[PDB]
């Protein structure tokens, strides 16, 4: 996020960091419930990397993470990478998240739910706070 | 060689953090980059290996 | 040209369809919304990771993180999947496994 | 869901 | 990690010409070079992935 | 080679260029005879590198070469991984070269033979030209 | 940079053990020969190939190219593996193989 | 060995 600011530590519970077996990370995700996570089509997710949930400060060996395999990748079929439009992946764990503290999950909408112009969302990340 | 070898990496208008190998010419070998996730350009590769199979020499 | 270790957000404005299409045209498609243009940006790393909007006053996930500017403006509008358009795929995704 | 137990602070 | 990942890549005395991986700190992720075959220092792997098992994040 | 030249093509019939199985060049070595070709231990030849014999123009697909596959590498057991001492490896090729106008076999020296400071002799390969 | 496509050649002069020490001291070993320093210099890919001077007339493997300059440098002495100080381990591993 | 049947031009 460039411009953005560090957040409170565990304050978005629901951020997980998705990482290659090396710990390298290249993607975000957000648990729905404690055995799933969506994420974006385009991370190319497979069931090599990792879930890391509870995660605050990637540089600090001694956070305590919960680290979660994943079981199977399931891509949206109608995913266009021309287009990049339906841009959506679901993670099935093989190990459930322990919720706590600071591991939990976000609320899903309603197909029908209308969230307006204008109006004052958040979004969280790793990503590069500099081009 | 393909002239597609010879064009600087593309990481694309996509938000990931995906590492991906591009064959540069100047130095004569394939190096790493990072790959925004969509429309990549064809000097993108998953390995060295193939990224020298490919564009090798060019 | 790295990461920042520590965790980060941003607030920034949903965008109406016909805004965002103001400067990505047709680019901008069904299942996509725009959110921002207003001084931060999304930027290589913060793929797939969410965009939350209160709901009922409980966080509701209504974006996934997906491209925009190519350098990151924060200028532009970000753009992501917009999870209303999605969310009965996942439900049936969750129900047959 | 969507309730942190450690609850979020924004600028703003 | 260990402070041996954030030096620059060393080729070395001899005249090899041969593709080694080091940490790029700077990048945060591993990166090609060419390493000369002997008195290698200790960034410096034969594959992408010792590399980033052994100084990722530093 | 650093402000050396051309060589006229073929006229160093011994030099072959080691490369990996992509065709990247990573030393280069001498045929002694049909069978066999020396190089430096620390160039850590294995049996997945090949010999390239009678090249000139790396850059040119259409040149005749010999892609010789390597049987077995015996580097010098002396070989001093600290000092450099003893930089010696042999290559024995699991198909003998046909030797031809532009390859074929350097003599070597018997162990008592002198050879003056002063005398002009000549170095060979594909190394760079400047740093 | 990248290397020549294109086979080089250069002709250098042996040098004495002792004024190739004049400038690399103590890490000139008993199985090293240096050559150069006379405005040409072996550099990275040259590694393995062939030190040749002529003998009756006929080309023979003096050196093979080792180690050097750390930058190449025309003016410093190449040091070669010395091949009548090998030759015999040479002609012993050719005759059991 | 040792006598290439193209010979080297050395200047």
């Amino acid at each position: 996020i460039v411009n953005g600011e560090e957040a409170v530590p565990g304050s978005w519970p629901w951020q997980v960091s998705l990482q290659d077996k090396t710990g390298f990370h290249f993607c975000g995700g957000s648990l729905i419930n404690e055995n799933w996570v969506v994420t974006a089509a385009h991370c190319g997710v497979t069931t090599s990397d990792v879930v890391v949930a509870g995660e605050f400060d990637q540089g600090s060996s001694s956070e305590k993470i919960q680290k979660l395999k994943i079981a199977k990748v399931f891509k949206n079929s109608k995913y266009n990478s021309l287009t990049i439009n339906n841009d959506i992946t679901l993670l099935k764990l093989s190990t459930a998240a322990s919720f706590s503290q600071t591991v939990s999950a976000v609320c899903l909408p309603s197909a029908s739910d209308d969230f307006a112009a204008g109006t004052t969302c958040v979004t969280t990340g790793w990503g590069l706070t500099r081009y | 060689r393909p002239d597609f070898c010879l064009e600087p990496p593309y990481t694309g208008p996509c938000a990931a953090r995906i590492i991906r190998y591009f064959y540069n010419a100047k130095a004569g070998l394939c190096q790493t980059f990072v790959y925004g996730g969509c429309r990549a350009k064809r000097n993108n590769f998953k390995s060295a290996e193939d990224c020298m199979r490919t564009c090798g020499g060019a | 040209a790295n990461t920042p270790d520590r965790l980060q957000q941003a607030s920034l404005p949903l965008l109406s369809n016909t805004n965002c299409k103001k400067y990505w045209g047709t680019k901008i498609k069904d299942a996509m919304i725009c959110a921002g243009a207003s001084g931060v940006s999304s930027c290589m790393g913060d793929s797939g990771g969410p965009l939350v909007c209160k709901k009922n006053g409980a966080w509701t996930l209504v974006g996934i993180v997906s491209w925009g500017s190519s350098t990151c403006s924060t200028s532009t509008p970000g753009v992501y999947a917009r999870v209303t358009a999605l969310v009965n795929w996942v439900q049936q995704t969750l129900a047959a496994n | 869901c969507g309730v942190p137990a450690i609850q979020p602070v924004l600028s703003g």
